[PDB]
C-alpha cells in the first residue's frame, strides 16, 4: 500500500560535489524513513534513521531531512567510497500500509550475525525454503525481515516476523505466495509455488529497536527458478 | 477491504505480545538491582506505548 517514489535514477557527480536523494510517501509514515548505502554484490548498511539520525561509525557528510511526506538524503564532501547505490526505506511491518522501499539511486564519483542458507536452483513450480540463522542478538524478540533482489534490480521487502510471537506481515504481491516461520535460532521463508520472476538474491535483516529499520544484514542467498537445458 | 479488518486484529494482537513480553520485574539486588530493573521496565513501556501508538494511528488516520 506504501509507495516511497525515489527520484533521481541515477546521478554522475565529481569528487567534493553535493549529492541530493529525495523520497517522496504516499502516505503519512512520520520517522519511519530509513536510508542505506549498498555496494556491488554487498547487502546494504544502515547510513540514516528515523528521518535525521546517523547510525554509529557513518561519517558526518550524510545528513537526513524529513518535511512531512518529502524525505532527503544529502552526501555533502562526497568522496570515490561514496561509489554505490542508495534506497528509502518507509514504513512498519505492522502498520496498514506495511512498509516499502523507494526505488533507488545510483551514484557514481569522478555480536549480533545473521546467516541465510538455502538458495538454489528450483525447477519452476518446487517449493523453495531458505533458513536465516540469527545468532548473538542481545534481543529476545525483534521483528526479523526478509528483504529479496533480482539481478540487476532494486529491494523489495518480501515480509517481516516478531520473532517472539506469530506477527507474520507480508507485501501486496508476497501474501499467498511465501511464508515465514519463526524457531529457536531460526527463522525461515517458503516459496510455495515460485516462478522465475522469484531469481533473486535473498536477504534477511533485524530490526534490533522495534523502531522499523534495519540495523543487521545477511550475507544474502541466490534464489534461481529456471528448467535444465541440455549441455 | 476485508484483509484491513484481519490486519487491525493482528496488528492488536502483536501489541497484546509486547506488554505480555515485558512483565513487572521480580525485586532481587538490594533496592540497587531492583531501582535498574524498575527504571529498565518503564523505559521499555514508554516504547510500547509509543510503537503502539503509531501502529494504531495508521488504522485511523
Amino acid at each position: 500500500e506504501l509507495v516511497m517514489t525515489q527520484t533521481p535514477s541515477s546521478v554522475s557527480e565529481p569528487v567534493g560535489g553535493t549529492v541530493t536523494i529525495k523520497c517522496q510517501a504516499s502516505q503519512s509514515i512520520s520517522s519511519w524513513l530509513s536510508w542505506y548505502q549498498q555496494k556491488p554484490g554487498q547487502p546494504p548498511k544502515l547510513l540514516i534513521y528515523d528521518a535525521s539520525n546517523l547510525a554509529s561509525g557513518v561519517p558526518s557528510r550524510f545528513m537526513g531531512s524529513g518535511s512531512g511526506t518529502e524525505y532527503t538524503l544529502t552526501i555533502s564532501g562526497v568522496q570515490r567510497e561514496d561509489a554505490a547505490t542508495y534506497y528509502c526505506l518507509g514504513g512498519y511491518p505492522a502498520a496498514s500500509y506495511r512498509t516499502a522501499f523507494g526505488g533507488g539511486t545510483e551514484l557514481e564519483i569522478i555480536q549480533e550475525q545473521l546467516v541465510e542458507s538455502g538458495g538454489r536452483l528450483v525447477t519452476p513450480g518446487t517449493a523453495l525454503t531458505l533458513t536465516c540463522k540469527v545468532s548473538g542478538f542481545s534481543l529476545s524478540g525483534f521483528w526479523l525481515n526478509w528483504v529479496r533482489q533480482a539481478p540487476g534490480k532494486g529491494l523489495e521487502w518480501v515480509g517481516a516476523i516478531y520473532r517472539g510471537s506469530g506477527s507474520e506481515w507480508y507485501a501486496s504481491w508476497a501474501k499467498g505466495r511465501f511464508t515465514i516461520s519463526d524457531t529457536s535460532t531460526t527463522v525461515t521463508l517458503k516459496l510455495t509455488s515460485p516462478t522465475t520472476e522469484d531469481t533473486a538474491t535473498y536477504f534477511c535483516a533485524a530490526d534490533t529497536t522495534d523502531n522499523g529499520y534495519f540495523t543487521i544484514w545477511g550475507p544474502g542467498t541466490l534464489v534461481t527458478v529456471s528448467s535444465h537445458h541440455h549441455h | 477491504s476485508g484483509d484491513s479488518d484481519e490486519d487491525l486484529l493482528k496488528a492488536v494482537r502483536l501489541i497484546k505480545f509486547l506488554y505480555q513480553s515485558n512483565p513487572p520485574p521480580n525485586p532481587e539486588g538490594t533496592r540497587q538491582a531492583r531501582r535498574n530493573r524498575r527504571r529498565r521496565w518503564r523505559e521499555r513501556q514508554r516504547q510500547i506505548h509509543s510503537i503502539s501508538e503509531r501502529i494504531l494511528s495508521t488504522y485511523l488516520g
